[PDB]
């Protein structure tokens, strides 16, 4: 009868990265991957988690992270096309129409 | 040649000695002696 719990990690492959393609961090770097792994999706179980990732660069990341069940629904956010640059273009100047701040002719 | 990048450090700490409660015990210890001396 819990409530949901939301982690919002950010840069996430500063920390998770592909296990032993690095060298020379003195270990600091190898475990923290594993106490991740561990502590999603253990022995024990959780059922009111929700983690949210975001990154520039999606195939560096681990590929034991990423099966169903750890992080299943996988985004790509590209650029728009006409319309959605009609409807960006429309919210930003939604302030200035309303107090009557821009002109009849644009 | 091959130049190592150079490296990176990591440390592991150590139990300290603060020993300063026997300073507070040889006080008491002394303040003792002193009413034990001006009982007699």
């Amino acid at each position: 009868n819990s409530g949901l719990h939301i982690i919002i990690f950010d840069e996430i492959d500063a920390i998770c990265k592909q296990r032993g393609s690095m060298a020379g961090s003195t270990g600091v770097h190898d475990t923290v991957v594993n106490q991740l792994l561990s502590k999603i999706d253990g022995v024990e179980q959780l059922n009111n988690i929700l983690v949210i990732g975001m990154t520039n660069r999606p195939d560096l990341i681990d590929e034991a992270l990423l099966r169903p069940g750890r992080l299943e629904v996988k985004m790509e956010i590209g650029l728009p096309d006409e319309k959605g640059r009609l409807q960006i273009l429309h919210i930003h100047t939604a302030r200035m129409r309303g107090h009557q701040l821009l002109s009849a002719d644009v | 040649m091959a130049e190592d990048a150079d490296m990176r450090n990591e440390l592991e700490e150590m139990q300290r000695r603060a020993d300063q409660l026997a300073d507070e015990s040889l006080e008491s210890t002394r303040r003792m002696l002193q009413l034990v001396e001006e009982s007699k």
